[PDB]
C-alpha cells in the first residue's frame, strides 16, 4: 500500500474500441470530447512513427488536464517512458533552460536493450590437462584443454577449456576448492569465493561468503535493461570509471552540466542506431508531459518549436490554465494561453469543458471511494450543492477532514452535519477574498 | 534504423537542375521557386567556399517553408560538409558569454581534415608463436594472394597479446603506430568447437596485397581544435560544454597553425553552413559581436530564418525589421519566402501524407486544402497524422473526408481555441 | 628454466 | 620559461599569526563533522553509556 | 556507488539480481576517459600543438623568516599528494 | 577570403598626403591622412593612454582604417582586435576583461638562450642513495659528432620513465623547462625486427650539448597570466586542472607591481625591448557606464596603449544608465579623452571605385556595363548591400557559361536578393502578418 | 631605451607644489593654478602623514577635466613610497568573485599598511670548492677580501649540489631559511665582509596579512583568490592580534590613503557600507572625485548632488575647483610640451590656448603631440600654427563631433 | 590532543631553551562564539585519504 494521492483514482481514459468515451469508466467522469482526443494520441504514441508532434490541453484551472494527461499514461503502460515536468523545473541555476529542455526531450526518449548470457557457477573440484604430442620439435609435450569439476547443489559435471582459460586461472591465483563464475561469450572469470559448504568454526575472513552454489553448473538467462538517452548522455558527460584522475573529480559538485550536439549526434546515436538494426535493442520512444507550460519564457518556446520539428524528439503534451494572458520573458506580448501564437499554430489544442453539478458529483464519489471514505448519500448531494457553488478542488477537498470529524463523533459514514461544519471550519478561494475585500 | 520522419523528414534536397532551376516539386521541396533559386545559388557559393563569413536572411510569414528550405539545403550539402543548425534562443547560456557561445557556433562549422598516407599490413593471421625465455617469437600473415611471415618484436608481441588476436583473425597492423585492429573473424578463424564456444561470425578474408598502402583522413572543426587545446582536459567535446577559452594565442594559434597547415599542404580548409533559425532571440550585444564576427577569414556562412516584421530588438527598445538592427542586417542578403497558394499547399499536403504512409481520397485532399487554406499549413499537415488514426481505428485503408472532419471537430487550432476561450479562463 | 610457449596454429579453416 | 619567479617577499611575523598555543580552545568537543565517519551508533548509544 | 548509471554496480555473482539486471551490450555504451583518450589518440597526436605563450616556474616561493615546522608540513603534503595521484595522471602526459 | 582582403593600407604618400586611390583604398582622404598621424604615433613608442574614435554611419570604411592601421603597422606590433560585447564575460569581471585587453595589446620581444642535451642514448644507470629513494641518474648520450655521460635530476628520470624509454633509443632533453621528448628509436635498431611498434629515428647530429638563442615576442598579458595561472613543474600542481579552472580573475598587486618589475629588470639589461601595439575596439557603442568610466583611469594610466575606437550611432540612450544619451552611446566624460576622427559617407563615384576593388579582389572579370548598374544598385541601396551581390553574379555566369559577368546576370542577383530597405518596405505593407 | 612606464596623462605631476607652510605656488612640480583645491589638499596630506585620526574623507568637485584626478596623482607623488596609495575606479568594485562590499572592504584593507622590522644575517660571495659524501659536506666562499669555509647540512649541501658542483657560482645564503640564489657566474665579486647582519623592513597591508594567514597556501594575493574572506575568525583575530603588536614594540600602524576616482559609479549599498567602513579606527583616509553634478543614484530615482546620498556626504569635507583661465591653460599646455619632447612657437602657444579653452583643456592636451608628429612629417623643428591648424582640421573633438551630425545613424 | 608541534632547534646547537615548569597546567577562560563550531564542522579537517584534496 501507498499514500493516496489527488490522482490515485484515475487508471484510464475508459474509452470503446470504436474510439467513443465511456460514461465513467476508469475512474474518468464525462470529458468524452477530451478524453477521445488523448485517446487519439494515445493511438499515435503506440505507432511509434510520425513522431515529433505536440499536443496542447487547454482549459480552465484543474477541469481535467492533470488527471487526463497522467491517466494517458496509464493508458499506454509502464512500458512505455512518459516524463512529466512542469514549467518551473526549467529555470536552473547550473545548466541552462534550452539544455535542460533537451535533456527532458531525450530522457522521455527509452531505450530498451536485450541481452543473453551463458553463466557457470559451482564449486570446483579438481583441474587437469589434457597432454598431446609436440606440435614442433621434440622439445616437450603440450596441452590442448584443461579438465575443470564444478560440483553445485545440483550435480558435478566435468567441462573443457582452452589453455587460454588455464593461463588466466594461474594468472587468477584460484585453488581446487573455491567458488567461480564462467562465461563463455566473454572468457572472463570471476573469483567468489570460498563456499559456505566449508565455512569455517572462527575465521573472520569476509569476503562475502559464497553460499552453496544452488543450481546447475549452466544457466542462460536473459536479461532486458531499460536505458533511457539522458542516462547514457550523463554517463558520457560524467562518467564513473576508475583510477584515471579525469574522473577522480567526483569529488566536486562540478556545475557547467550542459552536454555538447558533436557528441550528441556522433557519439551516441549512432551506438542505438547499431543496436536497433543489428537485434539488440529496441527504441521505446515516449511522452514528455509539461505542465503549466505558461510559466516557461520566449526563449524557451522559441528552443521548444526548434526541437519539436527534430525527427528524434518525443511526443509532447502541453497543458495550459490561463487564458490570453503575457508572455514571461517579454515585457508586453499578450498572447492565447500564455503561449506564443508561433508555438500556437504548431501544437494541436484540446478545450478541456467545464463540469455539471452531476459530473462534480460523480467525481465526488469516485474520490471518496478512493480514498476509503464511507459517505453517505446525503452528504454527498450537501458535497455537490456546495460545490456547485464553489470550484471541483474545494468541494471534493472536503472528504477527509469531514471523515475525521465522523470518526472523532463516532461514526462510519460522512454525515451532512459534519460536512456543514467542515465548510465553515474552513473557506474556499472566493469566500477568502471577500472577507479580504470587506478588511483593509 | 528507427528514427522517425519530423516534420522536415520529408524534404531530401532542394529541387533544383544543373543551372539551378528550382522544379515544381522534385527531391521533396514544393513552390517557393525565387526563395529556393536563391538557396540553391547560395548553396553553389557554398560548395565553392573561396569566400568566407556571408549572411543570408530567410524572412517570411510562419509556416512557408523557410525551415523547410534550410533543412532542404542542409541535405544537399551533405556530410563532409560542417551545417550547424542552432536556434537563437540557444546561445544564453548560464556558464559561457554570448559571445564566447557565437565564437563556438561559427568555430563548430569550419572543417579542418588531415590527410595522411601511414601504410599498414592487412591478412589473416594464420600462426602467433611466442617463446618467452624477453619473449620473442613469428607470425605468419595470410591473404588470397599470398602468405609471408614476421619476426615479432618485444613492443609487437605485448600489443598482440594486449588486443588478444589468435590464428583465423583478419587484423591490419598500423606499421608506423604498431595499432592493432582485428576487423573480424575469417572462415578459418573456426576454432574446431569443442568448448565454451559463441561465436561463429565469419567473413571472407582480406584480399589485394599483404603490405598496401592506404589513405587515412583525420576531419576535426576548429571548434574540437580549440577545445582540446584550451587545457589538459583534452575531453571537453564529450565530457561536458564547461568552455571559456580565452582569445589569447589559444585561438590565434589554432588560426595561425591552421593557416601554415593550408599553405603547406597538410589541410586546408573546408568551410560550413550555420543555420540559425528564430534569430529574432539573440540580443543586441550578439548582433553588435557578429557585425565584426562575419568579417573574419575563419567565419563560415550563415543563414538566419525571420518571422517577425517591425518589431523592437531585444535588450532594448529600438524598432528594427526583423528584430535585428540595420547595422548587422545591412551584410545579409535577404530572401523573402512567399505563401503558398491552394495548389502548392495541396500538393504540400500529398507529399507529407504519401512521406508519412497515409492513402488519402480525392475528396480527403480537397477538404483538407480548404482546411489549411482557412487555417495554418502545419495544422492542415498534423490533421494528416491524427486522421489516419481514426480510419485505422476503424479498419479503413484510406483516409476519407469524414474522418478528417472528426478529428477537426475534435482538435482544435489557435483561431477556434481563442474564440472558444470566452470565459476568464484564470486570465 | 621457467621458458613459456604461448602458440596458435590454424587448424586445416 | 621566465626564469624570474616572482617569490612572495612578505613580512615574517606574518607567516603565521593565529598560532598560540596558551590561547586557543578545545574544539575537540565540539567535532561533530569527524565522527560521521570515524564512530558507529552503536558505540556512543549503547557501549559507552 | 553507481546510484542512477545505466552500468550495474560491483556484483559478487549471479546469486543476486544486480549480476542479471544489468547488460553488458549496455556497459559497452558508455565510454571512460580511459576509453576516451585511447579514441582521441589518433587526433590528439596531431591537432594538439598550442604552445603557451610564457611558462612560469612554480607558483610562487616566499622570502620569509618562517617557523622550522612550516615547510616540513607542506613537503609532507606535496610527497603525499605526489604519491597518491602522480600515478594516475600518467595517460594525460601524452597530452602534456 | 572577403570583407577586408582588399585593404593592405593607408596608401599615404612620403609626405603622409592621402593618395586618391592607392593600397585598396580610395575616397576618405581626410581620414585616412590622419590616420597616418595615428600610425605615426604608435610607431613613436613615446606616448601611453592615447584614443582615437572612428567615427561615422554603418559602411563608411571606419573598421577598413582600423585594419589599414594594423597593415602599416606589420605583425611586429600586437594589434588586438575587440568587440565591445567581449566584456560581459561570466567568469571575470566586466573590467578584468578590459584590462587584460589593455595590457594583451602591448607588445615585448625578448632574445632568450636556452640549453639542450641530445643523442642515442647508450645506457641509464640510475644512482642509489639512502635519503631511500633515487639520488642521481647517469645517462650516456651519444650523437654523430661525440658522446658524453651526464647527471641529471630524478625529476628527469621520472620524465623519462613516463616517456617509457629504453636503453638505444633517441630522446630531446631540455633543461630550462625540463620536459623530455623521445624521438624513436635509433635507426640502427630497425633492422632488429621486421616489424614494431616503435618509432625509428636516426642519430642525432652535432654536440650533445647545445646552447642556442630565440628571439621569442609576448605580450605583458602572457606573462601576467603566466604568472597568475602558473604550470611549471618539478611539482604536482596539475591540480590547477580542477583547482578552479576559469580566467584567472588577475589582480592589481601583481598585474602592476611584479610583472612590471621583473620585465623591467630584463628591459634595462638589454635582454629585452617593450613593443606597444595597438588596441582596436569596434563596436563600442554597446560599452556599460561602468566600462566607460574605468576608461577614464585606463587611459589617463601611463601604460596603456594607443586605443581605438569606433562609432556607428549617432545620439542614441546609454547602455547601463537607461535614462541619459550622449553622442555616439559615449559619455561625454570619455568622449573629451578621445580625437574624433569623421569618416564620410561615400559617393557614388567613389562607390563604383570600391565595388570594382572589391570585384577585382575576388576573383572576378566583371563587365562594365554591369559595373556601371552596380552603380544605380548601390546609389538606391547600401554600399555594403551593392558589394556583396558580386560574388552571386559570378556563380550565376558560370552557371549560364559565360566568361564575364552581364546585365542580366546582376539584374537575376538584385531580383532575387533584397536590400534592407526593400525588406523593411515589403513588412510595413504586410505589417500585420510577420509574428 | 623604452620602459614600461610612459609619457601619459599625468606624468608631468611630480607632486605638490607647496611651500612649508601650506601655501601653493603659482606653478610648481607641475601643478598650475588650481590654489585653492591645492592648499585644502594639502592639509589632508599632512593629517595622512599625521595618522592620529582615522576615518576622512574629502572629496573634490568642480567642473570636468580641472585637474580633479591631477590633485590626487600630486597627493599620491608628495605622499611618495613606503605608504601605501591604493587607486581605483568606481567600477572596479563590482566582480564577480567578490560582493561589492567585500570589494570596498579589501580595498579599505589594502589601504591600510603595517611596519614591521626585523634583523637578518646575509651571506654573498663566490663559491670555490664542494665536497659531498654520500650525507654531509662542506664549502669553500670566497669574497675580493677573504675566504672561508663551512661545514654544510644536509639540505644545504643538496641546495648547492643542485647547481654546477664547481666554482663560478656567486650564491647568497639566508642563514634563516637556506635559500640560495645565484646572481652569475663571478657578475663581480662582493666586497667587505662576507657575512653582515641586515637590516630589514617591511610595509605590509593588511589585506595581505589576511590574505597569508586565510588558508594553507594562503598567498592567493598573485590572482585574486580571497573570494569572500571570512570576518568571523580571519579578519576579527588579524586586527586583535595587529593590536597586539602594536604597543608592544613589535610592529607600528602606517594608515594609506584611497583614491576612489568617478565615486558616482558606487551604489547606495557601497555607500551604506562605508558610512560605517568610515568609522572605525583602522579606516584610512581617503579622497574622491566626481564629475555629475546633482544626478541619480545608482540603484533608485533618488536626485542627489555628486550622486552621493546625504547621509554620507554629511560625513565628509568638499572641495570646489575654479575653471582654468588662459594663464592657467598655456602654462599647462608649457609644462606638457617641457614633460614631452616637443616644443612649440609663442603664436603656436597663443593658438593652443585659444584652441584649448574654446573647447575644451584636455583636446589641446591632445593636440600637442598630433602637432608635434604632423611638423615633424614637413621636415620642421617646432610646431607651428599652421601644423596646429592642420591637426585642428584632421583631428575633431566633442564639440565639433557632436555638431557635425547632421546625418542620421544607427540608433 | 596530541598536536605536537616542533619550534625549531634548541639554540645551543634555532629558538632558546624553554624557561620555566616543563609542565605547563594552566586554566583557559578564553570565550568562544556559536557561530565558530558550526564553521568547525562545516568542512572535515585531516587528511590520509583523497580528502586532502578538500583543503
Ligand atoms: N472526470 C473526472 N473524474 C473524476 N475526478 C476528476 C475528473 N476531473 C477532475 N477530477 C478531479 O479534480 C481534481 C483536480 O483536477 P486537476 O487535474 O488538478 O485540474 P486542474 O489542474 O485544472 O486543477 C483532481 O484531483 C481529480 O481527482
Ligand atoms: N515547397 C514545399 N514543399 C513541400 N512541403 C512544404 C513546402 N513548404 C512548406 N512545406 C511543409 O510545410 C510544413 C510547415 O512549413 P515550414 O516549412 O515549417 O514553413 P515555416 O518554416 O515558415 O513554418 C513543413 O512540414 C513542410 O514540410
Ligand atoms: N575607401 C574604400 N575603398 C574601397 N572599398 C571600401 C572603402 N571604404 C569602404 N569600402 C568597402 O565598404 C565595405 C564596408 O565598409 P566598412 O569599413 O565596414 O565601413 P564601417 O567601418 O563604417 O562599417 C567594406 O567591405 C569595403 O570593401
Ligand atoms: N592645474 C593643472 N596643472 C597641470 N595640469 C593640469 C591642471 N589641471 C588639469 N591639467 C591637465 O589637464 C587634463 C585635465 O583632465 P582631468 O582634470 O584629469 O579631467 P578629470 O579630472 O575630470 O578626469 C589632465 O590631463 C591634466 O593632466
Amino acid at each position: 500500500t501507498q499514500r493516496i494521492a489527488s490522482h490515485s483514482h484515475v487508471k484510464g481514459l475508459g474509452l470503446d474500441e470504436s474510439g467513443l468515451a465511456k460514461q465513467a469508466a476508469s475512474g474518468l467522469v464525462g470529458q468524452e470530447n477530451a478524453r477521445e482526443a488523448c485517446g487519439v494520441i494515445v493511438e499515435l504514441i503506440k505507432s511509434k512513427k510520425m513522431a515529433g508532434r505536440a499536443v496542447l490541453l487547454a482549459g480552465p484551472p484543474g477541469t481535467g488536464k492533470t488527471a487526463l494527461a497522467l491517466a494517458i499514461a496509464q493508458e499506454l503502460g509502464s512500458k512505455v517512458p512518459f516524463c512529466p515536468m512542469v514549467g518551473s523545473e526549467v529555470y536552473s541555476t547550473e545548466i541552462k533552460k534550452t539544455e535542460v529542455l533537451m535533456e527532458n526531450f531525450r530522457r522521455a526518449i527509452g531505450l530498451r536493450i536485450k541481452e543473453t548470457k551463458e553463466v557457470y557457477e559451482g564449486e570446483v573440484t579438481e583441474l587437469t590437462p589434457c597432454e598431446t604430442e609436440n606440435p614442433m620439435g621434440g622439445y616437450g609435450k603440450t596441452i590442448s584443454h584443461v579438465i575443470i569439476g564444478l560440483k553445485t547443489a545440483k550435480g558435478t559435471k566435468q567441462l573443457k577449456l582452452d589453455p587460454s582459460i588455464f593461463e588466466s586461472l594461474q594468472k587468477e591465483r584460484v585453488e581446487a576448492g573455491d567458488v567461480i563464475y564462467i562465461e563463455a561469450n566473454s572468457g572472463a572469470v570471476k573469483r567468489q569465493g570460498r563456499c559456505d559448504t566449508y565455512a569455517t568454526e572462527f575465521d573472520l575472513e569476509a569476503e562475502e561468503y559464497v553460499p552453496l552454489p544452488k543450481g546447475d553448473v549452466h544457466k542462460k538467462k536473459e536479461i532486458i535493461q531499460d536505458v533511457t538517452l539522458h542516462d547514457l548522455d550523463v554517463a558520457n558527460a560524467r562518467p564513473q570509471g576508475g583510477q584515471d584522475i579525469l574522473s577522480m573529480m567526483g569529488q566536486l559538485m562540478k556545475p557547467k552540466k550542459t552536454e555538447i550536439t558533436d557528441k550528441l549526434r556522433g557519439e551516441i546515436n549512432k551506438v542505438v542506431n547499431k543496436y536497433i538494426d543489428q537485434g539488440i535493442a529496441e527504441l521505446v520512444p515516449g511522452v514528455l508531459f509539461v505542465d503549466e507550460v505558461h510559466m516557461l519564457d520566449i526563449e524557451c518556446f522559441t528552443y521548444l518549436h526548434r526541437a519539436l520539428e527534430s525527427s528524434i524528439a518525443p511526443i509532447v503534451i502541453f497543458a495550459s490554465n490561463r487564458g490570453n494572458c503575457v508572455i514571461r520573458g517579454t515585457e508586453d506580448i499578450t498572447s492565447p494561453h500564455g503561449i506564443p501564437l508561433d508555438l500556437l499554430d504548431r501544437v494541436m489544442i484540446i478545450r478541456t469543458m467545464l463540469y455539471t453539478p452531476q459530473e462534480m458529483k460523480q467525481i465526488i464519489k469516485i474520490r471518496a471511494q478512493t480514498e476509503g471514505i464511507n459517505i453517505s448519500e446525503e452528504a454527498l448531494n450537501h458535497l455537490g450543492e456546495i460545490g456547485t457553488k464553489t470550484t471541483l478542488r474545494y468541494s471534493v477537498q472536503l472528504l477527509t477532514p469531514a471523515n475525521l470529524l465522523a470518526k472523532i463523533n463516532g461514526k462510519d459514514s460522512i454525515e451532512k452535519e459534519h460536512v456543514e461544519e467542515i465548510s465553515e471550519l474552513f473557506y474556499d478561494a472566493k469566500s477568502s477574498a471577500k472577507i479580504l475585500a470587506d478588511q483593509q | 534504423r528507427i528514427e522517425r520522419i519530423g516534420a522536415h523528414s520529408h524534404i531530401r534536397g532542394l529541387g533544383l537542375d544543373d543551372a539551378l532551376e528550382p522544379r515544381q516539386a522534385s527531391q521533396g521541396m514544393v513552390g517557393q521557386l525565387a526563395a529556393r533559386r536563391a538557396a540553391g545559388v547560395v548553396l553553389e557559393m557554398i560548395r565553392e567556399g573561396k569566400i568566407a563569413g556571408r549572411a543570408v536572411l530567410i524572412a517570411g510569414q510562419p509556416g512557408t517553408g523557410k525551415t523547410a528550405i534550410a533543412m532542404g539545403m542542409a541535405q544537399a550539402l551533405g556530410p563532409d560538409t560542417p551545417f550547424t543548425a542552432i536556434a537563437g534562443s540557444e546561445i544564453f547560456s548560464l556558464e559561457m558569454s554570448k559571445t564566447e557561445a557565437l565564437t563556438q557556433a561559427f568555430r563548430r562549422s569550419i572543417g579542418v581534415r588531415i590527410k595522411e598516407e601511414t601504410e599498414i599490413i592487412e591478412g589473416e593471421v594464420v600462426e602467433i608463436q611466442i617463446d618467452r625465455p624477453s619473449k620473442v617469437g613469428k607470425l605468419t600473415l595470410k591473404t588470397t594472394e599470398m602468405e609471408t611471415i614476421y619476426d615479432l618484436g618485444t613492443k609487437m608481441i605485448e600489443s598482440l597479446t594486449k588486443d588478444k588476436v589468435q590464428a583465423g583473425d583478419v587484423i591490419t597492423i598500423d606499421k608506423a603506430t604498431g595499432k592493432i585492429s582485428k576487423l573480424g573473424r575469417s572462415f578459418t578463424r573456426a576454432r574446431d568447437y569443442d568448448a565454451m564456444g559463441s561465436q561463429t561470425k565469419f567473413v571472407q578474408c582480406p584480399d589485394g596485397e599483404l603490405q598496401k598502402r592506404k589513405e587515412v583522413v583525420h576531419t576535426v572543426s576548429l571548434h574540437e581544435i580549440d577545445v582540446i587545446n584550451s587545457r589538459t582536459q583534452g575531453f571537453l567535446a564529450l565530457f561536458s560544454g564547461d568552455t571559456g577559452e580565452i582569445k589569447s594565442e589559444v585561438r590565434e594559434q589554432i588560426n595561425a597553425k591552421v593557416a601554415e597547415w593550408r599553405e603547406e599542404g597538410k589541410a586546408e580548409i573546408i568551410p560550413g553552413v550555420l543555420f540559425i533559425d528564430e534569430v529574432h532571440m539573440l540580443d543586441i550585444e550578439s548582433f553588435s559581436f557578429l557585425n565584426r564576427a562575419l568579417e573574419s577569414d575563419m567565419a563560415p556562412v550563415l543563414i538566419m530564418a525571420t518571422n517577425r516584421g517591425i518589431t523592437r530588438i531585444r535588450g532594448t527598445s529600438y524598432q528594427s525589421p526583423h528584430g535585428i538592427p540595420i547595422d548587422l542586417l545591412d551584410r545579409l542578403l535577404i530572401v523573402s519566402t512567399t505563401p503558398y497558394s491552394e495548389k502548392d499547399t495541396k500538393q504540400i499536403l500529398r507529399i507529407r501524407c504519401e512521406e508519412e504512409d497515409v492513402e488519402m481520397s480525392e475528396d480527403a485532399y480537397t477538404v483538407l486544402t480548404r482546411i489549411g487554406l482557412e487555417t495554418s499549413l502545419r495544422y492542415a499537415i498534423q490533421l494528416i497524422t491524427a486522421a489516419s488514426l481514426v480510419c485505422r481505428k476503424r479498419k479503413g485503408t484510406e483516409v476519407q473526408v469524414d474522418d478528417i472532419k472528426r478529428v477537426y471537430s475534435l482538435f482544435l487550432d489557435e483561431s477556434r481555441s481563442t474564440q472558444y476561450m470566452k470565459e476568464y479562463q484564470d486570465a | 628454466g621457467p621458458i613459456i610457449t604461448y602458440h596458435s596454429v590454424t587448424v586445416p579453416r | 620559461i621566465t626564469p624570474g619567479i616572482c617569490f612572495s617577499t612578505a613580512s615574517l611575523v606574518l607567516r603565521a599569526t593565529d598560532v598560540h598555543p596558551l590561547q586557543r580552545i578545545d574544539m575537540g568537543r565540539f567535532d561533530l563533522i569527524g565522527l560521521e565517519g570515524r564512530v558507529s551508533r552503536y558505540e556512543a548509544d549503547t557501549f559507552l553509556p | 556507488q553507481p546510484v542512477a548509471s545505466p552500468i550495474g554496480p560491483r556484483s559478487p555473482g549471479p546469486s543476486h539480481p544486480t549480476f542479471w539486471t544489468y547488460t553488458e551490450a549496455a556497459h559497452r555504451a558508455v565510454l571512460f576517459p580511459q576509453q576516451r583518450l585511447d579514441q582521441l589518440s589518433e587526433i590528439i597526436e596531431r591537432f594538439i600543438f598550442v604552445m603557451p605563450p610564457v611558462e612560469a616556474p612554480p607558483p610562487s616561493l616566499h622570502a620569509c623568516h618562517p617557523p622550522p615546522w612550516l615547510a616540513p608540513r607542506q613537503a609532507a603534503f606535496q610527497e603525499q599528494l605526489a604519491s597518491e595521484l602522480w600515478p594516475r595522471a600518467r595517460p594525460l602526459h601524452r597530452i602534456v
